[PDB]
């Protein structure tokens, strides 16, 4: 029932300033003991603690990054907001929105809840979104009554891409590979499902791949290799 | 950029006790409560313990933490496997008009788990792609532990390595391992061989499977 959901740009250019945004319902700030936070965490490292808007409006700032820093709110709209200026290759980070909670004659919950966070690259290199191709599944290739076939998603920046299949429908035996990054600067990643060999022949199996950063969505259909 | 200094790595084997310490500052831990966070790969860390070792409703009480002086610990008893993750702690700092410092993370293995060999499965070009004058072999690997394989790609039974690209281990829900390697080649390459093999090493054992244009 408590959400917090992030945003914000994908992509950002050195030197340029970075806005995020954290939604939050099925609690109000305003709400004597609440708080809410950003932590940013650089992919493969720590996490970092960024600011925090308590409900009497206070503000707290890293010692570090502090010159950097703006956090408001809006009550109206259940909105917290992070301004960082000057933004540098190292700041590419998952940002995260976390609240705090004081329960009375309890002590404090800190960060109790986080959001799934936002992925900001901090980057020169342009939005490209990705090529979506079928993997078809072939008859020398499947596994008895089951058999594997997917789309791969070619060559987009920055992350990420999020890919389901049947537009939901399709969920038992669904995986989702994380991408590689080429030595080219792009990504590339590939989902698949199994699923039973019969049905290869009665069955329209279509990966739905999302790729936010450029505001693009494509449904593949996978055909039986012919 | 203060952190808390946290060893980055811990290990036990399952029903063990397991300890990660956690050492700040008169100002940070010597003051104020620390709190501890569990991380598992690709989901947002979680609060563990706070305050009185205390635990949220759900997490269990073989979770526990203690604090002394300036330095802090979390033990893990009877350990699972299902504990695998990487762990936080976190105080307050008075100092500077306030700040929040984190540890830099420990990651906790769970050690002694069956090794399970991957599963590979090999997908040629796509007609749509070769009609667009590329060509990518794509090789999934999936659910082998330890974390590590090697992977080599062969143009019909000759070494290739030109062209491929591949991702480091993650790790999957059920505590294993996935990877993936491509191999890049022109329509031209694809059609010219006879086949192409992506072959998988894990614990000194090996999968290859072998895909051919003519199929």
């Amino acid at each position: 029932q408590v959400q917090l959901v992030e945003s914000g740009p994908a992509l950002v250019k050195p030197t340029q300033t970075l806005t995020l945004t954290c939604s939050f319902s099925g609690f109000s700030l305003s709400t004597s003991g609440m708080s809410v936070s950003w932590i940013r965490q650089p992919p493969g490292k720590a996490l970092e603690w960024l600011a925090l808007i308590d409900w009497d409006d206070d503000t707290y700032y890293s010692s570090s990054l502090k010159t950097r820093l703006t956090i408001s709110k809006d009550t109206s709209k259940s909105q917290v907001v992070l301004t960082m200026t000057n933004m540098d290759p190292v700041d590419t980070a998952t940002y995260y929105c976390a609240r705090t909670l004081r329960v009375s004659g309890d002590y404090v919950r800190d960060f109790d809840l986080w959001g799934r966070g936002t992925l900001v690259t901090v980057s020169s290199a342009s939005t490209k979104g990705p090529s979506v191709f079928p993997l078809a599944p072939s008859s020398k290739s499947t596994s008895g009554g089951t058999a594997a076939l997917g789309c791969l998603v070619k060559d987009y920046f920055p992350e990420p891409v999020t890919v389901s299949w049947n537009s939901g429908a399709l969920t038992s035996g669904v995986h989702t590979f994380p991408a590689v990054l080429q030595s080219s600067g792009l990504y590339s990643l590939s989902s698949v499902v199994t699923v039973p060999s019969s049905s290869l022949g009665t069955q329209t199996y279509i990966c739905n791949v999302n790729h936010k950063p450029s505001n693009t969505k494509v449904d593949k259909r996978v055909e039986p290799k012919s | 950029q203060p952190v808390l200094t946290q060893p980055p790595s811990a290990s036990g084997t399952p029903g063990q006790r397991v300890t990660i310490s956690c050492s700040g500052s008169s100002s940070n831990i010597g003051s104020n409560t620390v709190s501890w966070y569990q991380q598992v790969p690709g989901t947002a860390p979680k609060l563990l313990i706070y305050g009185n070792n205390e635990r949220p409703s759900g997490v269990p009480d073989r979770f526990s933490g203690s604090k002394s002086a300036t330095s802090a610990s979390l033990a893990i008893s009877g350990l699972q496997s299902e504990d695998e993750a990487d762990y936080y702690c976190a105080a307050w700092d008075d100092s500077l008009n306030g700040f929040w410092v984190f540890g830099g993370g420990t990651k906790l293995t769970v050690l002694g788990q069956p090794k399970a060999a991957p599963s590979v499965t090999l997908f040629p070009p796509s007609s749509e792609e070769l009609q667009a004058n590329k060509a990518t072999l794509v090789c999934l690997i999936s659910d082998f532990y330890p974390g590590a394989v090697t992977v080599a790609w062969k143009a019909d039974s000759s070494p290739v390595k030109a062209g491929v690209e591949t991702t480091t281990p993650s790790k999957q829900s059920n505590n294993k391992y996935a990877a993936s390697s491509y191999l890049s080649l022109t329509p031209e390459q694809w059609k010219s061989h006879k086949s192409y093999s992506c072959q998988v090493t894990h614990e000194g054992s090996t999968v290859e499977k072998t895909v051919a244009p003519t199929e």
